[PDB]
């Protein structure tokens, strides 16, 4: 049955729905049953909501824009913004540095009253750092499970186009992701990638896939 | 190559016997993977039964059948064991074994839908 968490979540989206018209409906209609679910789910819950954004280079600004304003949605009834982390801030960095950054951002927000991450420009992490989302997205493992993260992947590619499905969508991330990552890798980190721990990674991150398309009122880079 | 599972050592028993589950893994070293046993009878939910982390160092098991049966692995002969005593009807069900791969070797995982790769599942009967 719905609660006043989601009834505040539903005002936040229809208002988002309405500024940003140029979007699948699959985007909307699929993230808010994802999203509610998880605001609706009866304690103690056994994982996070973890939502997965990507988009292509001519919609760069809505992947930023919809994420962040998806994940600050899903904290309203909290009346706090989402935790801010971005991958661009990040890449030409030490890996095990990274992970402390990281870590120490998420857990100082989620112990103090904050519900939802934001996690901009995940392909530009430098590899290593990215077991630190084993802590935060495991299956049931998790450190905080009453939260939401929402992650971008920001594709190298000019243009998705309208006509993809999410299969096809989500394969494109996960390669991707496995490019960038088998890239930026340096196995005398600490912390390090291997193949089961990337596809590991890549199972924890991926149980909602979704493209975001581009928004001409947004070339401001400013968010509506 | 992934990882395959075959389990055995399924059958028939009269309540109050005993049966020994063993899940052969074959393609990776199973001390990759959490492990968990799973159970399923015709038209109804598959149940969790118990899970053992890659250390073999941490279990967990269903509240119906712990203290009789125990799930142990042999991570040298990648092979994984259900231990099922004092075998009762509600323990019909078809058992699959499952694995999934996690980097903490004390983690693991009492939801099906944690798990990536399967067996084929062996009959487990207990008559009345």
């Amino acid at each position: 049955v719905e609660t006043t968490a989601v009834q505040e979540f539903q005002n936040q989206m229809n208002q988002l729905k309405n500024k940003y018209q140029g979007q699948d409906e699959k985007l909307w209609k699929r993230s808010q049953t994802f999203l509610e679910k998880h605001l609706n789910s009866s304690h103690p819950r056994s994982q996070p909501a973890i939502l997965l954004l990507t988009a292509a280079r001519d919609a760069e600004e809505a992947l930023r824009c919809l994420s962040e304003q998806i994940a600050d949605a899903y904290s309203s009834f909290r009346s706090v913004r989402a935790i801010r982390i971005d991958g661009t801030d990040k890449a030409t960095q030490d890996s095990d540095t990274v992970k402390l950054e990281v870590d120490q951002e998420l857990s100082n927000g989620f112990k103090n009253g904050q519900n939802a991450a934001v996690v901009h420009r995940f392909e530009s992490f430098p590899a290593g750092s990215t077991l630190i989302f084993y802590k935060y997205c495991d299956h049931e493992n998790a450190a905080f499970k009453d939260v939401a993260l929402v992650l971008t992947v920001l594709l190298e590619e000019e243009t998705l186009g309208t006509s993809l499905g999410l299969k096809e969508v989500e394969e494109k991330v996960r390669d991707f992701l496995k490019v960038k990552f088998t890239n930026s890798n340096t196995p005398n980190s600490y912390n390090h990638m291997d193949p089961d721990k990337l596809n590991g990674l890549w199972s924890r991150i991926s149980h909602l896939v979704l493209p975001v398309q581009p928004e001409n009122a947004l070339k401001r880079g400013i968010c509506l | 190559m992934q990882v395959q599972l075959v389990e055995s050592g399924g059958g028939l028993v009269q309540a109050g016997g005993s049966l020994r589950l063993s899940c052969a893994a074959s393609g990776r070293t199973l001390s990759s993977y959490a492990v968990g046993w799973f159970r399923q009878a015709p038209g109804l939910e598959r149940e969790f039964v118990a899970t053992i982390s890659r250390s073999g160092g941490s279990t967990h098991y269903a509240d119906s059948v712990k203290g009789r049966f125990t799930i142990s692995r042999d991570n040298a002969k990648n092979t994984v064991y259900l231990q099922m005593n004092s075998l009762k009807p509600e323990d019909t069900a078809v058992y699959y074994c499952a694995a999934t791969f996690t980097p903490d070797g004390s983690w693991y995982y009492t939801r099906g839908s944690s798990y990536d790769y399967w067996g084929q599942g062996t009959q487990v009967t207990v008559s009345s």
